[PDB]
């Protein structure tokens, strides 16, 4: 009789993964003229 | 002077369920030094006279523990067969021990 065993390493098995998200912001209004240089009264002739 | 059909028609009935790794040497009955708990190890089919382990086992070891010699079990709660590992090994934080085999064997 012998008995005698013996020794392995230590192997082991997991799965990972890293995840992310994403999400688009907008911010507009409807256009009510919009800034002008020399904002100055006209008088338009044809 | 058993003979080779002899010896395999013998360890057929051993079958060893149960292994328990011990600090030091274990005693004619081995009940103290206890380190680890109890775990299943599933054995294999006699040829040419000797059974091997079949599974790589892998036992929690706790901290601060050393680990030198083991104790097979069977399913009524009896020390089979002691022996010791080939590389002891001291746990200085919680870790996992890996036998990759045991082998009963009667050639010698």
């Amino acid at each position: 009789t012998r008995v005698h065993s013996y020794r392995g390493v230590l192997i082991i098995t997991d799965e990972l993964t890293v995840e992310a998200g994403s999400r688009v912001s907008l911010s507009g209004y409807v256009s009510d003229g919009g800034t002008s240089d020399v904002f100055t009264i006209c008088r338009l002739l044809d | 002077t058993l003979t080779i059909d002899g010896k395999n028609k013998i360890l057929a009935t051993l079958t060893p369920t149960t292994i328990v790794l011990h600090n030091v040497d274990p005693t004619a009955d081995p009940t103290a030094n206890k380190v680890t708990q109890p775990v299943a190890i599933f054995f294999s089919e006699p040829n040419n006279g000797l059974i091997a382990s079949e599974d790589t086992v892998n036992i929690t070891v706790p901290a601060s523990a050393t680990v030198s010699h083991f104790s097979l079990w069977d399913d009524n709660s009896k020390c089979v067969a002691t022996g010791a590992l080939s590389s002891p090994q001291f746990f200085a934080e919680e870790g996992i021990y890996v036998i990759s085999s045991v082998s009963i064997d009667l050639n010698k």
